[PDB]
RNA sequence: AACCGGAUUAGAUACCCGGGUAGUCCACGCCCUAAACGAUGCGCGCUAGGUCUCUGGGUCUCCUGGGGGCCGAAGCUAACGCGU
RNA sequence: CGGUAAUACGGAGGGCGCGAGCGUUACCCGGAUUCACUGGGCGUAAAGGGCGUGUAGGCGGCCUGGGGCGUCCCAUGUGAAAGA
């Protein structure tokens, strides 16, 4: 449960739009490019890595977080890999902060769904049956991953800490530990545990995620083969 | 377990096609006078619903406060926006002499004996902010020396 | 001189038993016994919330009325009570225990506080074999508060001392029943009395 | 010309702690050392030590904070909350020993300036001296 | 400008149209005002950056000065906003 | 406040505050950090002088040494009495 010569695929991003505050981690500027100190990687990863087994062997629950068009389908796997809640398609404001009133959403759903396996989704008219036919699309669509969630997280995982600040605003308003991969453009303030790397390149983003659900398993001793999500990678 | 003061209420209307249409303010101070005192701010339609959101709101937003022998363990001045808050340290037999507002404050808090000035501004609102963020910055010889330990 | 009028109608304006009545207030006759409520036209309306200064206000009034006192000497008693060392909370009470109308009726030679008054201001109270007739007069601790030999055989004297038999007196206090002697032992801590009044209340009405 | 040393010190260390920097260096001159060395003593930096900068003495002042605390705003306690230069030019200020205050009711220092040498208030008042006040540091 | 006319208009001591003197230009001497505005006095020290541009130097994807703009860290501000 | 239900006018009942006093007017300090030493400000609220030059004055980078005027410490004399 580690890795080394990752330098193969991590290196850097983010030619310059760089956030000061990143400046601990960037090695150098190689062909006008912000290349990530690989060693300080590993040091932030064993800080953060630490963390994961341990809330994960103590039976926390961990909310993944990623909306970019690269990691969207990465996360939708390796958090169905683990027992743990997504946000794949929008990160809605109030997820964490209103969690009571969003959480009536997945009742609606629950319910919805429930409605639709017993005999009565014929027994409504024709036009109430398209109207909670398109009620469970789109409910299914967002909170597919946020179905699972009963309380609010004991951890966060998001893979863009800038562009998912709604998400990590919230934890930080809830107190919940701001678990992140951050490239050149993240403030490294916000996130309690940093992985600092390429938030785009899906390449990269397979390898922390699978080793990232691969490390919480091993905590539960549920010992799993390599994750699906390599074929994801062409 | 828990004490709530009613600081002040306003009408804070808003203007309509027709007519104006009001909100309700509402400051409520919580307090267990163990030393932690919260802080609310209520809007609601009618009055009543407003001091519940307030009583609400104040049970989030805690402050720990320090109390040495019912009193605070230094001075302190703080400035929100325009209004300006001091605050000073009194051997017992003197009281709480402050305002309207930060008397319901720190009589919540569990402050028997301290010193005040309103300086500045003296809107409420601002001053019940700028009274709050005092007791946040207070510190303990304890507190003092981790910071210097090192 | 001092507010003369109906008493048990201020037990009723502060909410508690106001025994400046002295008996009676003790019978379910006070007028707090069915009639809680304070005096006049709009006692039973239902009252609105007081203010800062309203609490303030009646507490001072709940404590200075209960010792019979104008403010005059009530207000210097309060800025003696400031300037000397200790708590002027407590300091204040004291003070206000030290009275000789206030230790009479205290030691239970008068049944009540204006009744303690009245048998300082005719004389028949003696403070270390001499006569003091103001009721004013501070006593200090080790004092001996007698009863003139001249009034010793008078009814009323012999009528309070009668159910004064084993009767308990203050822990700062001590008396002789069948001699008419008495003490002031020490200033009473706050402990010592039981009032009804939040002092930090009645400084912090004179901080304005 | 620079105008106050002491202050420009004196801020050079409040400006360089605001945006948590490690480290700060300031034109070195054996009355700002002395100054730098009651801080030292009193636990409100980490130290300092003499270097040179294109060939000019300076003086490396490793500034401490506090832990990285909770929810929003992780930034930690400042370890030094407050410095103010107290006799300026312009506007000396020179206190007896019994004019010396008590700053913050004992947790903070004054930095008097005496005739036998730099003490902060305490220091200065067991020596019963009084003299120059230099600042407040809390 | 003034003023002489023509219109417009309820009226036109104006806007619009035809004229037209001082003045506007030059020299020499006065006058000393202005929204003379960045409505922000001067000098020095300190405190993230990104980008556009004028002008120097440089081992000339760029680094480094000195100006002129725009976003914006920390912070300040009653707020707008200010922000090497 | 009062222009038809006035707790604000005028009286009554009642209530509150002081009580041999209670109100009023004038005057002083206070709240007033509203002349800001403690203890304020001037982009738009009152407030940067139209700009420069420069006199007086105010202010003064780093190292050593003498002096000891400012500054600090001790002793002493003085600081009448009353007051506090
Ligand atoms: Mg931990
Ligand atoms: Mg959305
Ligand atoms: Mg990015
Ligand atoms: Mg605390
Ligand atoms: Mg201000
Ligand atoms: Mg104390
Ligand atoms: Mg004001
Ligand atoms: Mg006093
Ligand atoms: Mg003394
Ligand atoms: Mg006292
Ligand atoms: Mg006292
Ligand atoms: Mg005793
Ligand atoms: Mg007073
Ligand atoms: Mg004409
Ligand atoms: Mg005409
Ligand atoms: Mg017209
Ligand atoms: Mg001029
Ligand atoms: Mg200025
Ligand atoms: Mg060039
Ligand atoms: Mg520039
Ligand atoms: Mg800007
Ligand atoms: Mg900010
Ligand atoms: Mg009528
Ligand atoms: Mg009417
Ligand atoms: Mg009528
Ligand atoms: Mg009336
Ligand atoms: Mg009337
Ligand atoms: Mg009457
Ligand atoms: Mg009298
Ligand atoms: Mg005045
Ligand atoms: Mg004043
Ligand atoms: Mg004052
Ligand atoms: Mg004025
Ligand atoms: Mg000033
Ligand atoms: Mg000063
Ligand atoms: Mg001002
Ligand atoms: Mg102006
Ligand atoms: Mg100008
Ligand atoms: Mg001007
Ligand atoms: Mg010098
Ligand atoms: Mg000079
Ligand atoms: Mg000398
Ligand atoms: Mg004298
Ligand atoms: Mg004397
Ligand atoms: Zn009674």
């Amino acid at each position: 449960v580690k890795e080394l010569l990752e330098a193969g695929v991590h290196f850097g991003h983010e030619r310059k739009r760089w956030n000061p505050k990143f400046a601990r981690y960037i090695y150098a500027e190689r062909n006008g490019i912000h290349i990530i100190d690989l060693q300080k990687t590993m040091e932030e990863l064993e800080r953060t890595f630490r963390f994961i087994e341990d809330l994960a062997m103590r039976g926390g629950t961990i909310l993944f977080v990623g909306t970019k068009k690269q990691a969207q389908d990465i996360v939708r796997m390796e958090a169905e890999r683990a027992g743990m809640p997504y946000v794949n398609q929008r990160w809605l404001g109030g997820m964490l902060t209103n969690f009571k009133t969003i959480s009536q959403r997945v009742h609606r759903l629950e319910e919805l769904e429930a409605l639709f396996a017993s005999p009565e989704i014929e027994e409504r008219p024709k036009k109430e049956q398209v109207r909670l036919k398109h009620e469970l699309e789109r409910l299914q669509k967002y909170l597919s991953g946020f179905r699972l969630l009963k309380r609010l997280p004991d951890a966060i995982f998001v893979v863009d800490p800038t562009k998912e600040a709604i998400a990590v605003r919230e934890a930080r308003k809830l107190f919940i530990p701001v678990i992140a991969l951050a490239d050149t453009d993240s403030d490294p303030d916000l996130v309690d545990y940093i992985i600092p790397g390429n938030d785009d390149a899906i390449r990269s983003i397979q390898l922390i995620l699978s080793r990232a659900v691969d490390l919480i398993i091993q905590a539960r001793g549920g010992v799993v083969e390599p994750s699906p999500s390599y074929a994801l990678v062409q | 377990d828990f004490e709530e003061k009613m600081i002040l209420i306003r009408r804070t209307a808003r203007m309509q096609a027709g007519g104006r249409r009001f909100r309700f303010g509402a400051l409520v101070v919580v307090g267990d006078r163990q030393g932690r005192v919260g802080l609310g701010f209520g809007k609601a339609p009618e009055v009543p619903l407003a001091v519940q959101k307030a009583g609400y709101y104040a049970r989030r937003n805690m402050v720990e406060v320090p109390l040495q022998n019912g009193t605070i363990p230094h001075e302190i001045e703080v400035e929100f926006g325009a209004s300006k808050i001091v605050l000073k340290p009194a051997a017992p037999g003197t009281g709480v002499i402050a305002g309207a507002v930060p008397r319901a404050i720190l009589e919540l808090a569990g402050v028997t004996d301290i010193l005040t000035k309103e300086l500045g501004s003296r809107n409420p609102i601002n001053i019940a902010y700028a009274t709050m963020e005092a007791l946040r910055q207070l510190r303990t010889k304890a507190d003092v020396e981790r910071l210097r330990k090192g | 001189g001092r507010y003369i009028g109906p008493v048990c109608r201020l037990c009723r304006r502060e909410g508690v038993k106001l025994y400046l009545k002295g008996e009676r207030c003790y019978s379910p006759k006070c007028a707090m016994e069915r009639r809680p409520y304070p005096p006049g036209q709009h006692g039973q309306k239902r009252a609105r919330r007081p203010s800062d200064y309203a609490v303030r206000l009646r507490e001072k009034q709940k404590l200075r009325r209960i010792y019979g006192i104008s403010e005059r000497q009530f207000r210097n008693l309060f800025e003696e009570a400031s300037k000397k060392k200790g708590v002027t909370g407590s300091v204040f009470l004291g003070l206000l225990e030290s009275r000789l109308d206030n230790v009479v009726y205290r030691l239970g030679f008068a049944v009540s506080r204006r009744q303690a008054r009245q048998l300082v201001r005719h004389g028949h109270i003696t403070v270390n074999g001499r006569r003091v007739d103001l009721p004013s007069y501070r006593v200090r601790p080790g004092d001996e508060i007698a009863v003139a030999e001249k009034s010793r055989n008078l009814e009323l004297i012999r009528q309070n001392l009668e159910a004064m038999k084993g009767r308990k007196v203050g822990p700062w206090l001590s008396l002789d029943v069948e001699g008419m002697k008495g003490k002031f032992l020490r200033l009473p801590d706050r402990e010592d009395l039981a009032l009804p009044v939040n002092e930090q209340l009645v400084i912090e009405f004179y901080s304005r | 010309m620079l105008t106050d040393p002491i202050a420009d010190m004196l801020t050079r260390i409040r400006n360089a702690t605001r945006v948590y920097k490690e480290s700060t260096d300031v034109p070195a001159s054996r009355f700002k050392e002395e100054i730098l060395r009651i801080l030292a003593r009193e636990g409100f930096i980490k130290g300092y030590e003499r270097v040179d900068v294109d060939g000019k003495p300076y003086l490396r002042v490793y500034l401490k904070y506090g832990p990285r605390r909770q929810g929003p705003d992780p930034r930690p306690e400042q370890v030094i909350h407050h410095i103010r230069r107290i006799s300026k030019p312009g506007r000396r200020v020179y206190v007896g020993v019994k004019e010396i205050p008590r700053v913050r009711r004992g947790l903070g220092i004054a930095i008097l300036s005496t005739s036998k040498g730099v003490l902060t208030d305490r220091e200065a008042r067991k020596l019963g001296v009084g003299g120059e006040l230099i600042c407040e540091v809390w």
